[PDB]
RNA sequence: UCGGAGUACAAAAAACCCUCCGAGUGAUUUUAAUCUAGACAAACCAGUCAAAAUAACCAUAACAUCACUUAUUGAUCCAAAAUUUUGAUCAACGGAACAAGUUACCCUAGGGAUAACAGCGCAAUCCUGUUCUAGAGUUCCUAUCGACAAUAGGGUUUACGACCU
RNA sequence: GCCUAACGAGCCUGGUGAUAGCUGGUUGUCCGAGAAAGAAUUUUAGUUCAACCUUAAAAAUACCCCAAAAACCCUAAAUUCCA
């Protein structure tokens, strides 16, 4: 089965608190082929709001988006078309969340 | 092609050309279409017509056929009753 | 091997003249495997489904309502099963005729 | 089943011929064709068998 | 044509279900 | 790369969800109708109507008319309802219907039509034949007063001029009988114009017969400005159109400017612009009646040019443009021999130095 | 050799000992003419459409149809026919008119354009470690092991590639 | 196996300047422009056609190109065509 980054593999509900489920779910997560985490609704929305807040905080004027879309420095030559969507956050099958 | 013959030291003509083409004096060569007698029952009326035509050769072929043919075949001929005398000169050609 | 003979050249189906071009009568406007473009005004249909200009003029493309010939079973069935507000649309090619049909000249004054 | 290529001749007395694929196990073929010399639609009957 | 505003104007099959 | 539709897409309205509960036209014909209605609407995408000349499309019409007759809606409605009650009532009529034997008294229908919606039909015929385009240039009028024109072909023979009809110049050799209905405080002007067939001037026309200050229905009593001149198309050109115009005027108008000599066989003297002529007298004259006919050259016309106008007779052809041939090539490739004949000048051998 | 779909996402074109379906014809009668503007396609050969005009027929009467319709095919020469045509699993399908094995008894011309040895690349296979513990260990995960899996390295093996000779 | 130091068929002369799509070689100076492969082929170690290119010569538009325009279920970067 193909799995793209950002997709939920397994969904656990219950009368549980997040912490127990987290404890054993992180094992499974660790034994998956891709890098993966254990998350709750709270944790997920937390990291998404953090993700966008990081990108409206950004001090340097120069973002991958701004440069790629406008083809500055003729940079499109080295980029893939898909990059216009991926915005330097995804490279191959790898996803680095730190990338704004 | 023989460029220098043995006996005469002249340049021979390739007769196989003289049998299937016709040289107008303008330099245009004329030929029959290929397979025009072949398997007629199997072909469209339209296609049959397209085959029955007499057609002209492109430049490359024309130069080739010229090289394969001596000077005699390029002379201006006046034949009595000739169908093709009408077609020997070129008119209104702006080039 | 298992797989064989996938090899055949492209048929060069496509559209030969484009909107706004000038054409002379008999020019092939487009050629196609299935009807993609339908013939419009002053455009003849070939038996291979290709479109050619019947008049000298300018090529125009257009979307229009499609009302199939009642002798054609399939198309009538397709039309008949449509919801009551619906109307089939298709894409057409026309030639807007350029030259006047002919002129009146003075032959002789008797 | 095989078909057959037969030569068909005008009854218009004009020598004129056209060849036709016809079913082998069928009857001797007879048609109404166009004869160019008489410029008419006339009756053609199969004279000969050309190809098999 | 995909690029144009008029794209899919001739689209029908979703109106009639024959399968 | 998707673009965004500009305005509504055609079928976007109906619900795809639950197709089975939607009503369909199982009729081919219903579909055909709906389609022809859809083809008459002003869409936002390139369409046939757009390129093929709806002829100015939307046009605000300057109208120089006679004011439409004022009639009570409700009263008329009542009367008609009644008449149809009476007509439906009879058993005789129903017998006539089931057994497929009935006839309509065409003369009466023609009278009613002349009286009622006739003016509009005559109008759109005039629009079709471009009367309005060549006369008043922008202007449409409804022919409120019916105009009856006829010619005498013999003692017992009468050739009517309806709108758009064909008449032979032989028939038209004499001035026609003219009839319309008005009481007299009235003053009218009648005009006969040849719309095309002016030889020198594409934008101008010929006055044939112009009559003025016409009391009531009395035709001959009016002073004739331009005496009747028989129709004279030219041999080559087909179907010139002649126009009978009828203006209702208030004041008596006198024009020495428009008056022509009594014989007046000069063509430069009859040269006319209906537009200008109307501009002049615009205040008093309001165009009312219209009837016109199509006319092609016939034998009798020859007599005119020689005998009256003291001219030679011009004859025309219809000349089609020469066929288009591509630039000639030095080595036409794969082209039939007869190719060389397309660029041939004339069929005749030419032996240059020989 | 020929065709349809993908590869080749929207004009065209576009490869693989690439992925998949087919063709080497039936059946039928509407037996489907002559001539010619202009074009498509295209190295060439071959392929395709087609107005007007003639002639056929209702007395202003020219698209053979169906099977996914697309493919159902073959040049010159030469043979048979006599008036106008017909003939190739020429399927190595642009086609030599007609010809098989074997050589370690071999020869010559070349090739690192191409194999066997070795190197190099790579790491499927191989070898090391760590990560994760269900389980074995009487009880007890990690004394000794450790399935399902994870991360990273090594460059012994068999291959793979054909880059130096 | 042997047949005058090399015999899967001797040696010598002639045919002979055999024929090699294969390897090697191919001799003054300076200047102008300048090329990576579509098609057939007992063809893929080669040819012959195209496309490019060179040298002359005739011309007139040539690239660049905004709308408008190019399909039917879903479909991107973008193409085509043009003032
Ligand atoms: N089938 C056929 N064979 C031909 C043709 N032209 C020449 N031939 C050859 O002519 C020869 C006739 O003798 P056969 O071998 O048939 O008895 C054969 O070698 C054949 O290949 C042709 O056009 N068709
Ligand atoms: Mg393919
Ligand atoms: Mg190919
Ligand atoms: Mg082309
Ligand atoms: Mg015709
Ligand atoms: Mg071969
Ligand atoms: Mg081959
Ligand atoms: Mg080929
Ligand atoms: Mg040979
Ligand atoms: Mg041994
Ligand atoms: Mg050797
Ligand atoms: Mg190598
Ligand atoms: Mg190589
Ligand atoms: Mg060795
Ligand atoms: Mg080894
Ligand atoms: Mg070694
Ligand atoms: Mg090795
Ligand atoms: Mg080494
Ligand atoms: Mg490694
Ligand atoms: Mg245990
Ligand atoms: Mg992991
Ligand atoms: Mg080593
Ligand atoms: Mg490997
Ligand atoms: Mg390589
Ligand atoms: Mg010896
Ligand atoms: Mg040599
Ligand atoms: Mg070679
Ligand atoms: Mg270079
Ligand atoms: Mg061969
Ligand atoms: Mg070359
Ligand atoms: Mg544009
Ligand atoms: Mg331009």
């Amino acid at each position: 089965t193909p799995v793209k980054a950002g997709r939920l593999i397994v969904e656990m509900g219950g009368r549980c608190e997040f912490k127990e489920v987290q404890g054993f779910l992180d094992l499974v997560a660790h034994k998956l082929p891709f890098p993966a985490k254990a998350v709750s609704r709270e944790t997920l929305e937390k990291m998404r709001k953090d993700q966008e807040e990081r990108e409206r905080n950004n001090q340097n004027p120069w973002t991958f988006e701004r440069i790629a879309t406008a083809n500055m420095l003729g940079i499109r030559k080295v980029l893939s078309p898909y990059d216009l969507t991926h915005k330097g956050r995804y490279w191959g099958k790898f996803y680095t969340p730190e990338r704004v | 092609v023989t460029y220098f013959s043995s006996r005469k030291g002249k340049r021979k003509t390739v007769k196989a050309v003289i049998y299937r083409f016709l040289r107008l004096h303008s330099g245009l060569w004329l030929r029959r279409k290929a397979g025009y007698k072949k398997k007629l029952w199997k072909k469209t009326a339209a296609r049959k017509r397209r085959l029955r035509e007499f057609v002209f050769c492109n430049k490359t072929q024309s130069k080739l056929l010229d090289k394969m043919t001596t000077s005699f075949w390029k002379r201006r001929n006046w034949y009595a009753d000739d169908p093709y005398q009408k077609y020997q000169d070129r008119t209104n050609l702006k080039v | 091997s298992k797989n064989l003979g996938g090899k055949s050249p492209g048929k060069r189906f496509g559209i030969k003249k484009m909107e706004g071009h000038y054409v002379h009568a008999g020019n092939i406007l487009a050629t196609q495997r299935h009807f993609r473009w339908h013939p419009g005004a002053h455009v003849g249909l070939g038996k291979n489904k290709c479109l050619y200009a019947l008049e000298e003029g300018v090529v125009r493309y257009t979307k229009e309502v499609y009302v199939p010939n009642p002798s054609n079973s399939e198309a009538v069935d397709l039309v008949t099963r449509l919801p009551q507000g619906a109307v089939l649309y298709k894409t057409f090619v026309h030639v807007v005729p350029a030259k006047p049909e002919g002129t009146f000249k003075l032959v002789a004054m008797l | 089943s095989k078909t057959i290529l037969v030569k068909m001749m005008s009854q218009a007395g004009t020598g004129f011929s056209f060849n036709t694929k016809r079913s082998r196990l069928r009857e001797k073929l007879t048609l109404l064709h166009y004869d160019p010399v008489v410029k008419k639609k006339v009756l053609f009957v199969e004279q000969k068998k050309i190809r098999s | 044509y995909r690029s144009k505003p008029t794209h899919g104007i001739g689209r029908y099959k979703h109106l009639v279900k024959a399968q | 790369r998707r673009a965004a539709p500009l305005g509504p897409m055609p079928n976007e309205d109906i619900d795809v969800s639950d197709l089975e509960r939607l009503k369909k036209y199982r009729s081919f014909d219903r579909y055909r109708r709906r389609a022809e209605q859809e083809a008459r609407k002003p869409h936002w995408w390139r369409t046939y109507r757009e390129h093929f000349g709806e002829e100015s499309g939307p046009k605000d019409r300057v109208d120089i008319g006679l004011p439409p007759p004022k009639v009570s809606r409700t009263q008329q409605l009542l009367e008609r309802k009644q008449a149809l009650r009476e007509l439906r009532a009879n058993v005789e009529e129903e017998r006539a219907a089931r057994l497929q034997t009935a006839r309509i008294p065409l003369e009466a229908v023609r009278a009613e039509w002349e009286r009622t919606c006739g003016p509009y039909h005559k109008q759109r015929l005039a629009e079709y034949c471009g009367l309005y385009r060549d006369l008043f240039h922008g202007a449409t009028f409804v022919p409120r007063v019916p105009l009856h024109v006829a010619y005498a072909v013999g003692e017992d023979d009468l050739m009517p001029v309806y709108h758009g009809n064909e008449v032979t110049p032989t028939e038209a050799a004499q001035a026609p009988e003219v009839t319309y209905e008005a009481d007299e405080g009235s003053l009218w002007t009648l005009l006969l114009t040849n719309l095309d067939g002016h030889l020198l001037e594409p934008d101008a026309e010929y006055v044939h017969w112009l009559v003025t200050n016409i009391p009531g229905n009395r035709v001959t009593e009016g002073q004739e400005t331009c005496p009747y001149l028989p129709p004279f198309p030219a041999r080559g050109s087909g179907f010139h159109r002649f126009a009978f115009l009828l203006f209702k005027q208030d004041k008596r108008i006198d024009f020495s400017g428009d008056t022509r000599p009594s014989p007046c066989y000069q063509l430069a003297q009859r040269t006319f612009h209906t537009f200008d002529f109307y501009k002049k007298h615009q205040d008093a004259m309001t165009p009312a009646g219209l009837a016109f006919f199509q006319c092609r050259w016939d034998d009798s016309v020859t007599r005119v040019f020689h005998q009256l106008l003291d001219m030679r007779e011009p004859v025309f052809e219809f000349v089609r443009p020469p066929p288009y041939h591509p630039k000639q090539k030095r080595f036409p490739h794969r082209q039939p021999l007869r190719y060389l004949d397309r660029y041939r000048d004339s069929h005749e051998p030419t032996y240059g130095i020989y």
